[PDB]
């Protein structure tokens, strides 16, 4: 049965101006989710789209699809029109669940220089994913600019096979799925700016 | 440790206390995620075994 529950919330808080000030949400689900951000009920990062591509290639099997997603948004230089209402959303299909959060900006940004020629940042990933062996299953990474794409899997790099395949959007996916699978995936974002890399987590659960 | 072993177990604590919460023992779930990193563990029992 489909559930979502929040890991880790958002909370509100009173932040200095002018320093880089980080949120973030964690969000088990079954199906996947995706977590998108409102500002004041605007929508400033992320997407409604589900992953329905992988749904097709499990389509007639039977599906585990739990784990844990998690998104950061960063505030560059905090002022006081960035205060307002913060809300990670994450939605899986089913149901969809909002975390909320008043961020007060106090005091002043007299001195604050907001690089857009900086370093990416992967602003969404596949924390967890839990699979039934026998199935396909996709690692998740999104960036806030535009990157190419390298994952690895213990210390060696990831290529495109009938196994294996790397998607442009970010996406890791692995098609038949066993428990030499199981491990740490790193997805890495490059560009001309910098590199960002984090951590994904794959468990082939025991097919029943 | 290998890192691998170690990631493991910290990713599978992280599901069984959102799944269970309170009613899952911190040194309950911790010897759930030893025993389903070393030998493959199915997912009724990774999200049930904390808290049936």
């Amino acid at each position: 049965p489909a559930k979502i529950k929040i890991v880790a919330p958002l909370e509100s808080a009173l932040i200095p101006g002018g320093e880089t000030y980080q949120l973030r949400c964690d969000i088990m689900s079954t199906p996947a989710a995706t977590i998108h951000w409102k500002f004041n009920g605007k929508l400033i990062q992320g997407s409604n789209e589900l992953n329905v591509e992988e749904k097709l290639l499990n389509f007639g099997k039977a599906i585990v699809d739990t784990g844990i997603v998690a998104s950061i948004l960063t505030i560059q230089c905090p002022s006081a029109e960035n205060s307002g209402t913060y809300s990670c959303v994450g939605y899986n299909g089913h149901q969809t669940i909002e975390t909320v959060a008043e961020v007060e900006i106090e005091g002043e940004a007299s001195g604050c220089r907001s690089n857009h020629k900086s370093a990416p940042e992967i602003v969404f990933w596949t924390d967890s994913r839990f699979e039934m062996t026998g199935n396909v299953a996709t690692l998740v990474c999104r960036a806030n600019q535009q990157v190419d794409w390298v994952w690895m899997s213990n210390d060696e790099l990831v290529k495109n096979n009938d196994k294996f395949t790397v998607l442009s959007n970010g996406d890791l996916v692995i098609k038949n799925i066993v428990w030499d699978d199981m491990g740490t995936y790193t997805c890495i974002a490059r560009n001309q700016f910098g590199e960002a890399r984090q951590e994904t987590f794959l468990y082939p659960t025991a097919h029943h | 440790a290998p890192g691998e072993t170690r990631a493991c177990g910290r990713k599978l604590i992280s599901l069984v206390m959102a799944v269970c919460g309170d009613l899952c023992n911190p040194q309950e779930g911790k010897d759930i995620a030893t025993e389903c990193c070393g030998n493959q563990c199915s997912d009724d029992y990774i999200r049930s075994a904390c808290c049936p």
